[PDB]
């Protein structure tokens, strides 16, 4: 929860850190780190903006909150360390991959390659408690990830935001900037899925979006491990 | 809509061990997207309007 | 794998409807939970032979 | 009334086994009686009527 | 027809009914398929042990107890070794509200029937795990004929009648003669609403009394 | 656990002559507080749920 940023998210959220709300987010996560199971593990809460800076998020792509079962979460939204099942949300991902540019669903639902082209895999709130969804919803999570949303607004260079259900496009409000693309649907979840996520094409979408601007297209493919 | 919902499912994993969760004050869209979340086989799943009536 | 299915809906005017199904698919009952617009006071999902 | 439920209830044994049953057509006072013939741990209990509308 | 008693002749003529007939084919093929409750040699055990000539009191049922080593032909009776279910535990305790009896360590009941209690199902059969899977297959001819039987009875019969399923076959008691006693459920579900302080032991034995015959003695020993 | 006593989840929904109804869920309840409130419902069930708290 110490602000262990290495790249130009750091200084950017520095005032951030330095608020009253953060730091009872923080007291509250480390008593429940001690006493509960909490996902991810401490040193993994950040990595969204550890592996894509500002200067590099081409698409930010918003989830919930983590995956809640053992050696799932790894602090990416959607992605799920190797050696554990495709959660269903990841494997329609998937399906509209496959059905976009003919891949195979990949044997893992390991997303750095994503973070990696400048993909912000960042999730609304950034822990849960072990089998508790939702367990950290109103803890001061949302006035951390509304500021990091807040901040890719005030960037010159066009970001280009996916908002997946009606909780992710909420922050529709926050994206003030003309400039910006929004791309919505309906959550791939299984029980959404069939109501427009099947045939959305988000991922060509954006690569037509980042040709249009001069930018390096995004290689969507997941390699098997 | 009052969207809030009570969420109370039963799963078991590959070695055959068994949760059981009750949630509660859930919009309908929170439900769909911890449906999605789900790898292990669902038992029971069973939300509920809260303040129906 | 199959499902009994229980559940209950309210349309605009009030209305309400129960609808009971068994020997669903999981993938079945996917597709009924997108097919309703109507506010959902009931979704039960109970998978038939648990053990 | 109707007078007609489902009855779905889970139980477990001394040895920790388990039953899932499910039963259709039960009076109320069938489903008291067989709630009477239960000596597992009963996890759910759940009577549902029959075209409730 | 495997009765060894007066209940044999009594009801030859209902064996060689179609609906028996088509019931026992349905039972042959039950057996074989299924576990079915009781062992079909204890199916009629309820008439073996207790004779017309001897009944004193009937106590109907539902349907037999559908786990293992539980039914033996008997309403409310379990063979020893297993729990007590609650509708018989809430029985022993009325009985000990009643003589002060201590909660026996068993769910036997074959000292009842012995005595002259009928423990009579209305349906004798049961798939394992599936309550009232037998019901409307034909039983309730062939019991209902039982207590038609008993109704024809000269000698005052003692009906207790527990929930309404069993308090709706007062539609064949026609003879003002005999004793109905009525209550609620013993069930958990049903047993606060009017079964404790119901007192139909001693009500049974009160008829008994009046009638010069022999109480009975309600005691369950522990095995 | 061992040591503790049960105690169950409650969701139950009844409908009045008039055709009202009303929804009500209880959490905390022991066995005999269900087998009480199951007693005391006069009213048509729609539903009658008890869910043990702690299963596994």
């Amino acid at each position: 929860m110490e602000n262990v940023l290495k790249n130009d998210w750091g200084p950017l959220l520095a005032t951030e850190f330095e608020k009253e709300y953060y730091r009872k987010l923080a007291d509250f996560l480390k008593e429940e780190y001690s006493t509960h199971v909490v996902y991810p593990k401490v040193e993994d809460i950040f990595n969204a903006l550890q592996y894509t800076s500002y200067e590099n998020t081409k698409v930010v792509i918003l989830g919930q909150d983590p995956y809640h079962g053992p050696n799932q979460a790894h602090g990416l939204s959607f992605s799920v360390q190797p050696g554990v099942k495709t959660p269903p949300s990841l494997l329609n991902m998937y399906k509209e991959l496959r059905d976009e540019y003919g891949y195979e669903i990949p044997n893992n639902g390991y997303l750095v390659k994503w973070a990696e082209q400048g993909v912000l895999l960042l999730n609304t709130v950034l822990t849960v408690r072990q089998s508790e969804a939702n367990s950290h919803k109103g803890k001061g999570w949302e006035h951390f990830t509304d500021r990091v949303i807040e901040l890719l607004n005030e960037r010159e260079k066009p970001v280009i935001f996916i908002l997946w259900g009606r909780h992710a496009q909420a922050k529709k409000k926050l994206i003030t900037n003309p400039n910006h693309h929004i791309i919505e649907s309906v959550h791939p979840s299984p029980l959404s899925a069939r109501r427009g996520f099947f045939g959305s094409k988000p991922y060509s979408k954006v690569n037509t979006i980042l040709a249009n601007m001069g930018e390096r297209e995004i290689d969507w493919e997941i390699p098997n491990l | 809509f009052k969207d809030s919902y009570t969420l109370i499912y039963v799963t078991r994993d590959e070695e055959g061990k068994m949760f059981d969760i009750k949630l509660e004050n859930q919009t309908k869209e929170e439900c769909e997207i911890i449906y999605g979340m789900i790898t292990d086989e669902i038992l029971i799943w069973n939300m509920i309007l809260e303040g129906m009536f």
